[PDB]
RNA sequence: GUCUACGGCCAUACCACCCUGAACGCGCCCGAUCUCGUCUGAUCUCGGAAGCUAAGCAGGGUCGGGCCUGGUUAGUACUUGGAUGGGAGACCGCCUGGGAAUACCGGGUGCUGUAGGCUU
RNA sequence: CCGUGGAGCAGAAGGGCAAAAGCUCGCUUGAUCUUGAUUUUCAGUACGAAUACAGACCGUGAAAGCGGGGCCUCACGAUC
RNA sequence: GAUUAGAGGUCUUGGGGCCGAAACGAUCUCAACCUAUUCUCAAACUUUAAAUGGGUAAGAAGCCCGGCUCGCUGGUGUGG
């Protein structure tokens, strides 16, 4: 048997692009990201100052956004279609989440505009389960127990069964 | 010479006890002090408002004025060859009812009650607390077993 | 080069360790605190002999090293190269000071660090030798001739414990047979009846 | 590898927080400023109104703190509304208003103060405050205890506050968090607040469902259809509920039924049992291993 | 020309040879230093 | 027997894993027109009641860690007062009183206030 | 995901602090006017610093409340 | 915060080699690492924690009653 609603569902999908310098490149990356995600993304300032990468304290160097639900699985479907539903054993974290990256963006269904240029990005997905909001709600916060959490094997099974993908070793 | 700072040498006196830091329990705030209660002083470093000076820490005084958040108390301080009964204002956190007076109050109520009683009976009853009297004569019964010998043990080195 | 040892024999000052306040302390001369066949188990060196202090004083780190060298030399001469295990059980942590004169005099007379000494209490072990049962007079003689490198008075005591452990030798073997302590390295692990049953199963399997 | 964070030293030095803080139920920082009476007022009670919105219920209580534990003088529950007429919709803003009004009227009726301080009999949803009447007992005064709720505009805790204020209690407040305050204009729309109080914001939702979709409407309001409540009649039934509350606010306790004394949870086993268990566990392991070898 | 810097060698004897007298406790202590509005009340009550 | 709202004392209450939860309740849960707020109705706010004890939560278990409380260590360490006591000293013994703390070995694993329910 | 503070709170150090005293926003000027009392060094004198009040005008918050400078311990000056 | 010594684990990395095109595939190792132990320490360390000691109380200015005043606090001749 099974519990009808202890099943696995994706609860958020995070997209980010880290360009490493503020300016026209940054705002065009924000533009392509918001065109892809249908909503305005946000800028993240540099935490520290390191001159090896040519960055300083508190300038926007990356643009990221998060999605839930319908648009989340559509974007994830596009990304996995680009990655031909192929992932590696080490692509999955110990907490049940996973992710990957796309070297360039116009392949997943984005028209090439010569002005904006080309940009890669990182997809990440946080596998969830009904009741995970306990860990972050305000009134009576608590843990999510031991049985209810997600492990690497469960994430692998969910990925290979729902999206009929292949986990090549590596 | 030394320094005349107000908190010199209080790193242990004003500190919090082990595993007792954090929010002050509200029972301290929810106690009632009236005019004339005998009260103890114990500086608590968690709150810095109305902190008593270190020389009154561990002293017992009498409340003479009650105010929104603090209490004025008269306490004796030994200055050289004379004692001054001086009045200081302490916030309610650094204060605590003295239990040295409630015992005497309960004793007063109890011996007053036993004086009111037996007044019609005419019998005699003792009220003054006599000191521990010498032990009276009694018998120590051995139950057929003789007391066992005790002897010093021989010296033999451990270390 | 250094002042006579009689100038620093009594525990007259508070312990004055090397720390963020006492800086520039020269390194103590003794660096090695045990030698011999220290890589030996607990069942081949049952005999243990201590040199125990009889006076409350402070012993110089260098004198510690000199006694260690003398004991090691006699031991390698007598009981072979690896038939024993020394252990000096005093680390020099109390630094001493010197107010050198070159003419200010006694003004500003707080000394600079000079060396390190170890404060020793009455009935405190100084050196310990573990070896086989038959080298008893060898241990005694080694400790006796090491005594001459120290000030004050010391005694030699053949401990009733088994090796460098806190268990009596006359039931150490019975207890290890019963599996109440498990040997490791140069010591033993006590196994109380308090852990989870998984460990009990593991060590009874 | 890596350090073990939850080390024996970690547990030895760890200091737990208060039990209520651990459960997340109490904000002691706010409680200190909320329930503490001034020292020169001595044992004068400092009443306060607790409002707690649950997933299926509204809790309203009047409490003053005491050393052994704060004491509840009056309490009112949303699930008592079906007695007065509100058969369904026990969590919305209207239900909060009715339960606050019921708490206020119950307090006064217990407390011998109904003929005085009737308050807003006709609901208007505007700024109202009760004044003490000379020659008569002073109006009851208390302060809202929002708890951990986020006090943004339109909160049901503020709805209950408005309900009790119209009931007759004197509670300091301002018409800024009531539904109807417009941030930009910084103005208050008493009519909007009144329609929120009377539940029109659900009536237009149900009519909006009528406009396009039927099965979705049934899914959203199933019990509404079962209880036969229509968008137009909600204002009338809420008016009737207010009238009934102001008529008979007294509370009668349900009669107590004798218990059959049945234990529903496992009792704690004793030392002898838990020692025999480990003894026989060791015996069983030994007897299994001596064969498996 | 150095000299002794500080001491309290004879101070206890000096204090005790006249005796450290406790403050003269007595009923009806003064009302100075009391909360002004409560004092104003007590004056009004005494007046009326 | 037990839960909810507000608590008092703040681990005998915490932490890790495992088992069980009748009814009410607390929850998870279903949506974003209105109130409200976000990059995102994830959080917060709002409107509900299809499903579920999976999780939270409650009870119990672990020769569990910790914590609390005892025994041992121990009349040991230390110490008030005394001696024309010993000792070259370092220090030690005695008389008169007080008297610890690890390791090690046991026991326990929240009590309870006000109001309101369920066990018809 | 773990994380009792192992960070931060201008500075020395110490104490204190986790839905905060830390970080980020919103609004403001209680760093304002005024009489007394008290503490700290103390002679129980000043200065400096600080603590409870009281009387007005305010700020903030839904409110209880909190605030007349900096989380506390130091950062300052008679007569003419 | 100093500090000695051996035990058991792994690839978490580095160092000598070895079979390997290479392979955390493999051989020893030395190490750093982790887990249990172990020797010795602190005036500016501490969970614990004395002895000696520092306040306060041991009644008539106290208890128990009845009644008045209040412009303060007040659900309430409530509290004080
Ligand atoms: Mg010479
Ligand atoms: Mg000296
Ligand atoms: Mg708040
Ligand atoms: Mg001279
Ligand atoms: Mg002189
Ligand atoms: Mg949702
Ligand atoms: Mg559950
Ligand atoms: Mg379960
Ligand atoms: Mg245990
Ligand atoms: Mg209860
Ligand atoms: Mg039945
Ligand atoms: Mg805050
Ligand atoms: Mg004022
Ligand atoms: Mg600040």
């Amino acid at each position: 048997k099974e519990n009808p609603m202890r099943e696995l569902r994706i609860r958020k999908l995070c997209l980010n692009i880290c360009v490493g310098e503020s300016g026209d490149r940054l705002t065009r990356a924000a533009k392509v990201l918001e065109q892809l995600t249908g909503q305005t993304p946000v800028f993240s300032k540099a935490r520290y100052t390191v001159r090896s990468f040519g960055i300083r304290r508190n300038e926007k160097i990356a643009v990221h956004c998060t999605v839930r639900g319908a648009k989340a699985e559509e974007i994830l479907e596009k990304g996995l279609k680009v990655r031909e539903y192929e992932l590696r054993k080490n692509n999955f974290s110990d907490t049940g989440n996973f992710g990957f990256g796309i070297q360039e963006h116009i392949d997943l269904g984005i028209k090439y505009d010569p002005s904006i240029g080309i940009y890669g990005l990182d997809f990440y997905v946080v596998l969830g389960r009904p009741g995970f909001s306990i860990a972050d709600k305000k009134r009576r916060t608590g843990c999510i127990g031991a049985k209810h959490r997600i492990s690497k094997e469960e994430a692998m099974r969910w990925f290979q069964q729902k999206y009929d993908g292949i986990i090549l070793p590596g | 010479t030394n320094t005349k700072g107000k908190r010199r040498g209080t790193r242990y006196m004003f500190s919090r006890p082990f595993r007792k830091h954090g929010v002050v329990p509200l029972a301290t705030y929810m106690r009632i002090y009236k005019k004339g209660d005998i009260v103890d002083i114990k500086g608590m470093g968690t709150v810095q408002k109305g902190m008593p000076h270190k020389c009154y820490h561990g002293k017992t005084g009498r409340v003479y004025n009650v105010t929104q958040h603090a209490v004025g108390i008269v306490v004796n301080k030994q200055v050289k060859g004379k004692i001054l009964a001086k009045r200081i204002n302490v916030r309610i956190e650094h204060i605590k009812h003295s239990k040295s007076r409630d015992s005497f109050l309960k004793r007063v109520k109890e011996n007053d009650q036993k004086k009111k009683e037996a007044k019609e009976k005419g019998t005699w009853v003792q009220l003054k607390r006599q000191p521990a009297p010498p032990r009276e004569a009694h018998f120590v019964r051995t139950n057929g077993k003789e007391p066992e010998l005790l002897e010093p043990i021989p010296y033999e080195f451990m270390a | 080069g250094r002042r006579p040892a009689r100038c620093y024999r009594y525990c007259k000052n508070k312990p004055y360790p090397k720390s963020r306040f006492c800086r520039g302390v020269p390194d103590a001369k003794i660096r090695i605190f045990d030698l011999g066949r220290k890589k030996a188990k607990v069942d081949e060196f049952p005999l243990c002999g201590h040199m125990v202090s009889d006076e409350y004083e402070q012993l110089s780190s260098e004198a510690l090293e000199a006694a260690r060298i003398c004991a090691n030399k006699y031991m390698v001469k007598s009981c072979g190269k690896d038939g024993f295990h020394i252990r000096v059980r005093l680390h020099p942590f109390h630094v001493i000071r010197i107010n050198k004169m070159l003419q200010t005099g006694m003004r500003g007379a707080f000394g600079k660090p000079q060396g390190t000494v170890a404060r020793v209490h009455i009935g405190q072990v100084i050196m310990s030798i573990r070896t086989k049962l038959q080298n008893k007079e060898h241990v005694v003689e080694a400790l006796r001739r090491a005594k001459f490198k120290f000030p004050g008075r010391q005694k030699i005591h053949i401990s009733k414990k088994w090796g460098f452990t806190k268990f009596n030798a006359d039931e150490f073997e019975d207890m290890v047979a019963e599996k109440r302590l498990i040997p490791d390295g140069c010591g033993v692990k006590y196994i109380p009846n308090r852990g989870p049953l998984d460990k009990w199963r593991a060590l009874h399997s | 590898f890596v350090k073990v964070v939850k080390n024996k030293a970690y547990f030895k030095r760890y200091q737990v927080k208060f039990r209520r803080r651990r459960e997340g139920k109490t904000d002691y920082y706010a409680r200190k400023r909320l329930v503490i009476q001034d020292k020169n007022k001595y044992n004068t009670p400092k009443y306060r109104m607790i409002v707690r919105v649950t997933n299926r219920d509204i809790i309203c209580q009047i409490a003053y703190a005491r050393i052994e534990g704060d004491m509840i003088v009056c309490a009112a529950y949303a699930h008592e509304l079906p007695k007065y007429g509100v058969k369904v919709g026990l969590t919305n803003y209207a239900a909060a208003y009715c339960t606050g009004l019921l708490l206020a009227r119950r307090l006064l009726n217990r407390f011998g103060m109904d003929k005085i301080y009737e308050g807003q009999v006709e609901v208007t949803g505007d700024e109202y405050n009760v004044e003490s009447i000379d020659g008569q007992p002073g109006a009851f005064t208390c302060y809202l205890d929002a708890g951990l709720a986020r006090t943004t505009t339109g909160n049901k805790v503020f709805g209950a506050l408005k309900g009790a204020v119209d009931g007759g209690l004197s509670i300091p407040h301002s018409t800024k968090r009531f539904p109807g305050y417009d941030s930009e204009s910084k103005e208050f729309n008493a009519e909007v607040h009144r329609k929120h109080i009377m539940g029109q914001n659900v009536a237009d939702y149900m009519r909006y469902l009528m406009e396009e979709d039927e099965d979705a409407y049934k899914k959203q309001f199933s019990q509404y259809i079962k209880n036969n409540v229509t968008p137009d009649m909600m204002e009338e039934m809420y008016k009737k509920a207010h009238a009934a509350i102001r008529e008979n606010p007294v509370y009668e306790k349900k009669p107590k039924r004798e218990v059959k004394k049945k234990r529903w949870n496992r009792p704690k086993m004793s030392l002898a049992q838990k020692k025999d268990r480990v003894a026989q566990k060791k015996a069983s392991f030994l007897r299994a291993q001596e064969r498996a070898a | 020309a150095k000299s002794k810097n500080h001491t309290t060698h004879n101070q206890s004897r000096k204090w005790h040879r006249n005796g450290i007298k406790k403050p003269r406790s007595q009923r009806y202590e003064s009302l100075k230093g009391v909360d002004p509005k409560f004092l104003r009340n007590m004056r009004f009550a005494k007046k009326h």
